[PDB]
């Protein structure tokens, strides 16, 4: 079990650590979060009372570094930083635990959520989308844009996601033009699984991430980035079976987490119509279908 | 964006343009079999494809071999009105190439842009116009070669004849445009209209009789008032 500790809390905010959060007011001693569960991917995220514009947060493996959050008042938000002198830090941890300002992550020993939310999610290949190769984990916040965002302007700021355009020469053989824009399946399997992403996890790691940036920042692409990618297996009449009981665990789990309250902005209608009852796939994503009926009957 | 009244003289500027109408491609014939089940069988279709501008008509006549063994044919009709425009853009030299193509159809706009991804730079658009395309097959010598046709086959004509020798292109299109409304609303009387006069002819390469200015201005006349009728026999007014 590891631990991210805190300098300080000097400015009011919401914590969040993966699906949780600590509601903090200004110089409250919250001074870190302890027992993070090790072998997952995990996210620590703020929105500052004071300006609940921009939410901002750190994807983190606590296996690859010991990171700690500080502050910066120059810069107005809570930093990531690795701490390199180990001693310092175990040392700076144990006086955070014997005083009992650290947090524990609250796990219900039950629970597999954050396991089902991030079950192909790894580190390395968040690195890939967020570009900033000097430090172990990765800044996300509510205005980033995508590669594909700003071809339509900063890009050492970008998310890098898979760019996917049903309307475009890669997702579509010349002389199979009616063919491949009905059914996917050549873009998906072909061009995306065996060309780009090499396997079906590095597809659902990359869809995962893409969700949980939508849910915890509200980022906008990142939500565009989830939906194409359910749209384009739906939209494909042949997908292995593995993948298609994997996409529908994968789905329920995030159906279930949204917050009720959030399903107004971060779900699309046309998508998950056309996903659930209308696509090839209308009859292969049952988990998926129940509780999208139970829970939000209106979006459809 | 979408073309309507408002935008309506830049069809007639120097920008090359086409009009794409897929009314006419799949056309069938309804007819009960000897079970009593009813089936369709296919008749000779067209593509519709028009610069507004010069006149200039590119007929492709779809032969109902193109149906054979083929399932879903009013979507498939779509894409293969779609595959005939491109084939034609490309057929074309770079600089008689259009800038864009208006679909009468907004079911066209997806196909299309799909068989033009290599023209990224030709604007493919819909329209608010009603336009009353359909009708072409109203027009005896183009209805003629669709129907004689026996393989697929590309026709030519200036659905204007000469009349651009003497008036604007908005008002050739006008003109046009409501003859194939009249024609269209009202098949019998329009022809009837049009053909009253045995001693105006249409020239052999024509699709309409040769009227003076002034016969043109009574013909167009004729064929409003046809069209405020049917509107009144249809509404009763
Ligand atoms: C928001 C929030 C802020 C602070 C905390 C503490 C863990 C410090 C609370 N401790 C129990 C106080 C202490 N004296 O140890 C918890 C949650």
């Amino acid at each position: 079990m590891n631990t991210v500790p805190f300098t300080s809390a000097p400015i009011e905010v919401t914590i969040g650590i993966d699906q949780y959060s600590f509601n903090v007011k200004e110089n409250q001693p919250f001074h870190g979060i302890k027992d993070i569960p090790i072998g997952h991917v995990h996210v620590i995220h703020f929105q500052h009372a004071d300006n609940s514009s921009m939410r901002y947060g750190y994807w983190f493996d606590c296996r690859m570094g010991n990171f700690y959050i500080q502050y910066d008042p120059k810069d107005g938000l809570y930093k990531m930083m690795e701490e390199r002198d180990g001693a310092k830090f175990e040392n700076i941890v144990h006086n955070f635990k014997e005083r009992q300002m650290m947090v524990s992550y609250p796990k219900i020993d039950e629970d597999d959520t954050w396991y089902n939310l991030t079950e192909f999610v790894q580190m390395d290949k968040i690195r890939k989308i967020v570009r900033k190769d000097e430090n172990q984990f990765s800044y996300v916040d509510s205005s980033m844009t995508t590669v594909q965002e700003n071809e339509l302007s900063d890009p050492a700021h970008s998310l890098n996601y898979t760019v996917i355009n049903f309307k475009s020469r890669e997702a579509i053989r010349p002389g199979h033009e009616m063919e491949d824009f009905l059914d996917k399946s050549y873009y998906l399997n072909t061009v995306m699984l065996q060309g780009i992403f090499k396997n079906s996890s590095n597809y659902f790691g990359e869809l995962q991430f893409a969700f949980l940036n939508a849910m915890f920042f509200g980022n906008y692409g990142s939500s565009l980035q989830w939906h194409a990618m359910i749209e384009l297996i739906c939209s494909s009449a042949t997908v292995p079976k593995h993948m298609l009981d994997k996409l529908d665990e994968i789905l329920y789990y995030q159906i279930k987490t949204l917050p009720e309250q959030y399903s107004d902005i971060l779900l699309n209608e046309r998508v998950w119509n056309i996903c659930l009852y209308s696509s090839f796939q209308k009859n292969s994503l049952h988990n998926t279908e129940k509780i999208m009926e139970n829970k939000y009957p209106e979006l459809l | 964006g979408a073309m309507n009244s408002s935008n309506y003289a830049e069809l007639f500027n120097n920008d090359i343009k086409l009009f794409v109408d897929d009314t006419n491609v799949y056309r069938v014939t309804v007819h009960k079999t000897f079970e009593g089940n009813v089936a369709t069988k296919a008749i000779n279709g067209c593509i519709f494809t028009l610069n507004p501008k010069t006149g200039h008509l590119f007929l492709k006549i779809i032969h109902t071999s193109v149906w054979a063994g083929q399932k879903r044919l009013s979507q498939l009709a779509k894409w293969k009105t779609a595959e005939e425009v491109s084939a034609l853009v490309r057929s074309l030299p770079k600089e008689e190439q259009p800038k864009q193509i208006i679909v009468t159809r907004k079911a066209m706009l997806d196909p299309l842009e799909v068989h033009m991804l290599d023209f990224p730079n030709i604007a493919i658009r819909p329209t608010e116009l009603r336009l009353p395309f359909s009708a072409a097959m109203s027009i005896d010598k183009l209805s003629d070669v669709v129907m004689k046709a026996t393989e697929p086959q590309m026709v030519l004509f200036n659905i204007y004849d000469d009349w651009l020798d003497r008036i604007s292109s908005y008002t050739a299109f006008s003109r046009l445009t409501l003859l194939l409304r009249a024609l269209k609303t009202n098949e019998e009387s329009a022809k009837m209209i049009l053909l009253s006069d045995p001693t105006i002819t249409i020239k052999s390469y024509h699709l309409w009789p040769s009227f003076t200015d002034e016969q043109w201005i009574t013909i167009e006349s004729q064929m409003r008032d046809l069209i405020l009728t049917e509107y009144g026999r249809k509404y009763n007014v």
